C-alpha cells in the first residue's frame, strides 16, 4: 500500500540524470489519483453510481486498474524504471488532462499518449 | 467489627414508607432489606438520604458521615435539632444517632465510623425497634482500605482496592435484614441498609458498586443528565430496579385493595415505551407518531414531571403519603384509559389535548394537595370523564 | 398500460366514465375498493376531496408506492385545503420554511 | 455503546468505522442537502399547478335523458431523476380539456411525494449516524483507551513488586 | 475472550505457516465451520494453488482467488454498507452481495454431523465451486445486458435452491453438481 | 439468550428414539432465523420499519414471536419435549418454504 | 453556562439583607428561560425554523440577549448585586407574565417593568 507508505530520501533518488524527469511529476499526480479514485468508488458504495460523474467513473476505473495493473506485478517480474513509468503514464492516459494537474503541460505534452 | 448475634433472619417483606415517590412506587425499599445508591457528584445521593432519614417509618435512624462534606454534618445538627414531629412533638434528632468522620478528617478512621454504626444499629436492632443505617458514603471507606492495602504492601485486585473487597462489603450488608432478637420474647428487629455510593465520573462499573450490586436487592441508580434537569430525585426509572417490587406488590395490593400492582406495572409499561419513542422521534420525529403513540409520550410525561419529580425543600411535595400516591397514580392512569377509549371512537390526537388543557392542569398540581384535601385528587377522575364526553360529541 | 380509476360522488364525476375510467361511487368500503384496483395495478387513482377524509390512512400508506398515484380532484361544492394542506406539510416537514 | 471486548486490534477498527462513518454521515446530508434543492423548484411549480387546476377544475365541476346519453369512446414511464425513480356540452370540451390537464398533475403530484419520502428516507439515514452510530463508537473508542492504560499501568506496577522477590 | 493478540497466539503465529482463526460471532448464527475468511490465512495457499491447478487441470488457483475476492469485496462492501444501509446499493454491487452469500451458506457452511457435509471431495469441491463462480461471471453478464437485480433473482430460485443443496450429492451422482452449470446459463 | 448459549453434548442425545427424528433440522433452522430476525429488528428501531425488506420484515415478527412465547413460558410451565418442538414448526411456518434451506425436503414435508 | 454549573449554598445567600427580594425568585425564572431558550435554539438547526411555535422563537430569542447581554459583561466590568437583578428583571419583560410561572403574582407587580 503506497498511502500509508513514505520515503524520506525518494527526492534526490528521482530525477533527470537519475531516471527521468519525469519521476517526481508523475509520482505526485499518481499519487493524488489514487486517493481520488478510492473515495470516488467508496462514493458509488454509498450514494450509488448515479451520483458518479463522467469523470468519477474514470477515477473509480483508474484505481481499480492501479491496484491490478500497477501494484500488481507479481513477485516474480522486474520492471525497469522506463517501463514502470510509462505504465504509469497509460493508466493516468484515462483521466483527461484536466484531472492532471500537478503535472506541468511541458512534461504533459511530452509523454502524454 | 463482629456482628451483634440474632436468633434467625426472616425474610423482609413489609414495604418501607419512605414518602418518596418515585421509590415508595416503583422502587420500594423493605424494612430490612439493602438499597445502594451510586450516582455521580451532585446527583443527589445525600439529599435522598436527609429525606429518608427524615420521613421514614422507622424508631431509629443511624447516619454514618463517612469521608463526606464538613457542612454536609454541620447542616445535620441543626436542621435536625427543628424537625418536629408534629403528632409526638419529639425532633427528629431525638431519634437518631450520627457518626461523622469527614474527608481531610483520619483516613483509616473512615472504617472505623462505619463499623460503629452498624453496631449501634445492631444495640437497637435488639430491642426490637425497626434502625435504619445510612452510610455517606461507603467509596470512601473503599478507598482507606485501598489506602491500607498500599500501605501494608499486599496485591491489589481491582483498580487497586484490596482483594479483600467483596466479603468486607459482604460482610457488612449480611449484618442488616429482619430478625428474629435474642431473649425469650422471640422479638423482631431489623436494620435497613442505605448505603450511597460515590463512582468516578459515575462509572457503575468500577469495583466498589458492582460488589454492592451482588449483595443488596435495591439499586437506586442516580443520573447527572436528570440531576442537570432540575429532574429531582434524580432517580434513573429505566436503570434502577427492586427485587422486593414483587412481594411488594402482593402486599401492597392487598391493604388498597386495589390491583395496585397492575397499576404501577402499567406505569411502569407507558414509561418504557417513552424510551423506545424517544429513540424513533430523534430518528424520525415526533409529528410521525401516531395518535395512540403520540398519546402514550403525553401520558408517560405527565408520570415524569407530576410524580416522578419530588423537590426535597417544599413542604407540601417533601412528603406522599401512601393512600396520596394511590389516587394521584389512578388520575394519571384514568386519563390514557379515557383518552385511547376517545381515539379508538374517533376523536383525534390534538382534539384530547387542546380539549382537555384546564383539566390537565390539575393534575400537574395534584402533588401540592395536603394529605386532608385528598378528596380533590380522586374528584379529577370523574371531572375528566365529563371533561371527555362532551369532547366526544 | 395502466388504467385510471375515480372515486367521487356520481354527479361531479360521472363523465370521467365516457373516456374509459373505472368511475365508483363509508370509509371501510373505499378502503376496500381502493386497495382493490391498486393490486390491479391501477395507473391512478383520482378521488375527491369529501371520500378522501373519510380514509386518511389508506391514503397516507398508500402514497408511498410509485405505481399507483393517489390524486385528489374537487367536488361540485369544493375543497377545503386537502391538495394544499398535503402540499404545505410536506415542504414544513421536509425543507423547513414555507414557500 | 456498542458491546465489545477491549483489545489494540478492536481499537484500530472502530477508529477506521468512524472515520468512514464520519465521511458518510456527510456524504448523506449531502444529499439531503442536494434533495432540498430539487425538490423547492419542483414543490412550488406544483404548488401553483395544483392551485391553478384546482379552482379551474371546480369551476368546471361547478358549471356541470342525462341518464340514457351517458351509457354508451374508451381511450407512465419510470425515468431516474438523482437517486428516485419518477414517473411519466360546453362543460363536456371543458373535461375534455381538464383530462389532459389532470394527468400532468398526476405525474408532477406524485413526483413530489416520491421526492419527499427518498427525502425522509436519507433525513432519518443522516439522522441515525449523528444520533447513534457515530456517538455509540464515540463513546466506545473512550473506554477502549481507557482499559488499555490502566491495563499496562497496573501491569508494570506488579512487575516491580516482583522484581522485589 | 477470543483476544488473539494474547502471547500464546502472537508466538504461535510467527512460528506456524496456516492460520484457521475461529469467529464467536459465526459460531452463535450456527455457522459451522466458524472460520473467519478475512482474518484467517494460510502461507500454502499459493503451492497448493499450483499443484490443484495441474492434477484436475483448470484454473483452480485463480477462480479461488476470484472466490477469495468476492468475500473480501462483501467485507468492504458490508463495513461501508453496515450504518449507511444498503438502499443505494448499485444493482452491480448488490449481485456481489447475492454472491458472497451464496459462497457462505452454500460452501463454507458444513456440518459435520451430516454424513454427507463431512466430507468433500477434490471433484465435489470444484463442481460446487464451478457452479457459484460461474453463476457471478455470468449472471454478471446478465446484469449487464440492461436487466434490473430484482429480476435475474426471482426467476432463478429453482437453481439457486439446487445450489444449496450441492453439498448434499452423493459422490456418485456428482453430474448433478456439474449439470447447474448450463441451466444457470440458460 | 439463545443465541450465544451451546450445548456440546446434545447431537447424541436427541434424534429418533431419545426425542423426535426432527430435532436437529428444526434446532439448526430456528437460531438461523433468530440471528436474522434478531438482525432485523436492530435494524428497524434505527432506519425504520419501512426501510426493512419484506422479506426481512417477515422474520422481524418472527424473532418477536420466538421471544414472547416461545422463550417466555414463565419459571412454573413444565412444557413436553412433544410439544415444544411442535411450537418450533409453528414458528418456522411463517417463513417460506424457500427460506428453510438447512431442513432436508423429507423433513420439510412431513412437518 | 450556567446550565451545567450549580451552587448548593446559594440559598444561604439569597433572600433579603444578604440580597434582593427577587434574588430567588428571578433566578430560577431566568434559568427556566435560557434552558427552554437554549432547547428551542437547537430546534431551530435540527428541524428548520418552521418547527418552532410563535413562543419558542420567542424563548430562542431570549436566550441570544441573555448570553450576548446578561452572561457577557466583559473581564474588566465589575457589576453589583443591584445592577444583576435590574439587569435580569429588565430581560423577563419579553417573556409573558403568563409565561412567569415561577414567580408569585406578587414579585411580579412589583419589579417587572
Ligand atoms: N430530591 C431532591 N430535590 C431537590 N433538589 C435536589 C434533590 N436531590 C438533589 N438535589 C439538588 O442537588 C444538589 C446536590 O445533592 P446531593 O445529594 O448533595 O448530591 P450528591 O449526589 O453529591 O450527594 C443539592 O444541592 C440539591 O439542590
Ligand atoms: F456532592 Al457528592 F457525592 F458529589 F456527596
Ligand atoms: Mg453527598
Amino acid at each position: 500500500d503506497v498511502l500509508p507508505s513514505l520515503s524520506r530520501l525518494k527526492d534526490k533518488g528521482t530525477g533527470a540524470g537519475k531516471t527521468r524527469e519525469d519521476h517526481a511529476a508523475t509520482m505526485n499526480q499518481l499519487f493524488a489519483a489514487y486517493a481520488q479514485g478510492k473515495q470516488a468508488k467508496e462514493l458509488a458504495v454509498v450514494l450509488g453510481e448515479s451520483a458518479l460523474s463522467d469523470i468519477d467513473k474514470i477515477y473509480a476505473k483508474f484505481a481499480e486498474r492501479f491496484e491490478n495493473e500497477y501494484v500488481n506485478q507479481g513477485f516474480y517480474t522486474n520492471r525497469t524504471i522506463t517501463e514502470t513509468l510509462d505504465l504509469g503514464w497509460e493508466l493516468l492516459a484515462m483521466l483527461p488532462r484536466t484531472e492532471l494537474k500537478r503535472i506541468k503541460d511541458d512534461l504533459l505534452d511530452k509523454y502524454l499518449p | 467489627r463482629r456482628g451483634r448475634p440474632i436468633k434467625q433472619k426472616l425474610n423482609p417483606d413489609v414495604p418501607m414508607i419512605t414518602g418518596q415517590r418515585v421509590i415508595d412506587t416503583f422502587f420500594p425499599v423493605t424494612k430490612g432489606g439493602a438499597a445502594a445508591v451510586p450516582g455521580p457528584f451532585g446527583a443527589g445521593k445525600t439529599v435522598v438520604q436527609h429525606q429518608i432519614a427524615k420521613w421514614s417509618d422507622v424508631d431509629l435512624v443511624v447516619y454514618v458521615g463517612c469521608g463526606e462534606r464538613g457542612n454536609e454534618m454541620t447542616d445535620v445538627v441543626n436542621e435536625f435539632p427543628e424537625l418536629i414531629d408534629p403528632n409526638t412533638g419529639e425532633s427528629l434528632m431525638e431519634r437518631t444517632v450520627l457518626i461523622a468522620n469527614t474527608s481531610n478528617m483520619p483516613v483509616a478512621a473512615r472504617e472505623a465510623s462505619i463499623y460503629t454504626g452498624i453496631t449501634i444499629a445492631e444495640y437497637f436492632r435488639d430491642m426490637g425497634y425497626d434502625v435504619a443505617i445510612m452510610a455517606d458514603s461507603t467509596s470512601r471507606w473503599a478507598e482507606a482500605l485501598r489506602e491500607m492495602s498500599g500501605r501494608l504492601e499486599e496485591m491489589p485486585g481491582d483498580e487497586g482496592y484490596p482483594a479483600y473487597l467483596g466479603s468486607r462489603l459482604a460482610e457488612y450488608y449480611e449484618r442488616s435484614g429482619r430478625v428474629i432478637a435474642l431473649g425469650s420474647d422471640q422479638r423482631e428487629g431489623s436494620i435497613t441498609a442505605i448505603s450511597a455510593v460515590s463512582p468516578s465520573g459515575g462509572d457503575i462499573s468500577e469495583p466498589v458498586t458492582q460488589n454492592t450490586l451482588r449483595v443488596v436487592k435495591v439499586f437506586w441508580g442516580l443520573d447527572s443528565s436528570l440531576a442537570q434537569k432540575r429532574h429531582f430525585p434524580s432517580i434513573n426509572w429505566i436503570q434502577s430496579y427492586s427485587l422486593y417490587s414483587t412481594e411488594v406488590g402482593r402486599y401492597m395490593d392487598q391493604i388498597l385493595q386495589q390491583d395496585w400492582s397492575d397499576m404501577v406495572t402499567e406505569g411502569m409499561r407507558i414509561l418504557q415505551e417513552e424510551e423506545q419513542l424517544n429513540e424513533i422521534v430523534r430518528l424520525v420525529g415526533i409529528d410521525s407518531l401516531s395518535d395512540n403513540d403520540r398519546l402514550t409520550l403525553e401520558v408517560a410525561k405527565s408520570i415524569r414531571e407530576d410524580y416522578l419529580q419530588q423537590n426535597a425543600f417544599d413542604d407540601v411535595d417533601t412528603f406522599t403519603s401512601r393512600e396520596k400516591q394511590f389516587n394521584m397514580l389512578k388520575v394519571i392512569l384514568t386519563f390514557g384509559k379515557e383518552a385511547r377509549k376517545a381515539l379508538s371512537l374517533g376523536a383525534y390526537f390534538n382534539e384530547i389535548m387542546e380539549g382537555t388543557v384546564a383539566v390537565r392542569e390539575r393534575i400537574s398540581r395534584s402533588k401540592y394537595i395536603p394529605e386532608e384535601e385528598l378528596a380533590k385528587i380522586s374528584s379529577i377522575n370523574e371531572e375528566i370523564k365529563e371533561t371527555i364526553q362532551l369532547i366526544v360529541s | 398500460t395502466y388504467k385510471i380509476g375515480v372515486v367521487g360522488d356520481k354527479d361531479s364525476v360521472s363523465p370521467f366514465r365516457l373516456f374509459g375510467f373505472d368511475v365508483q361511487h363509508t370509509k371501510t368500503e373505499i378502503r376496500k375498493t381502493i386497495d382493490e384496483m391498486a393490486k390491479n395495478e391501477y395507473g391512478v387513482i383520482y378521488i375527491t376531496e369529501q371520500c378522501a377524509n373519510l380514509v386518511p390512512e389508506t391514503i397516507e400508506r398508500y402514497k408511498g408506492q410509485l405505481t399507483p398515484a393517489i390524486i385528489l380532484i374537487p367536488s361540485h361544492q369544493g375543497t377545503l385545503g386537502i391538495g394544499l394542506e398535503e402540499i404545505q406539510n410536506s415542504v414544513e416537514k421536509a425543507v423547513g420554511q414555507n414557500i | 455503546r456498542l458491546n465489545v471486548n477491549p483489545t489494540r486490534m478492536e481499537l484500530t477498527r472502530l477508529k477506521k468505522q468512524l472515520t468512514t462513518a464520519t465521511r458518510g454521515h456527510k456524504l448523506l446530508k449531502d444529499k439531503q442537502d442536494e434533495l432540498m434543492r430539487q425538490f423547492i423548484l419542483l414543490i412550488r411549480k406544483n404548488n401553483e399547478l395544483r392551485q391553478a387546476i384546482e379552482k379551474e377544475t371546480q369551476t368546471a365541476m361547478k358549471d356541470f335523458f342525462i341518464d340514457e346519453l351517458l351509457a354508451l369512446e374508451n381511450v407512465v414511464v419510470e425515468k431516474n431523476i438523482m437517486s428516485v425513480k419518477v414517473p411519466l356540452d360546453r362543460s363536456i370540451d371543458g373535461f375534455t380539456q381538464l383530462l389532459p390537464k389532470l394527468l400532468k398533475l398526476a405525474e408532477v403530484e406524485k413526483t413530489c411525494q416520491l421526492m419527499a419520502e427518498e427525502i425522509e428516507k436519507t433525513r432519518r439515514r443522516v439522522n441515525a449516524l449523528e444520533y447513534m452510530t457515530i456517538p455509540q463508537l464515540e463513546e466506545t473508542i473512550y473506554y477502549i483507551k481507557m482499559k488499555l492504560e490502566e491495563n499496562e499501568r497496573a501491569e508494570v506496577t506488579r512487575l516491580i513488586k516482583v522484581k522485589n522477590m
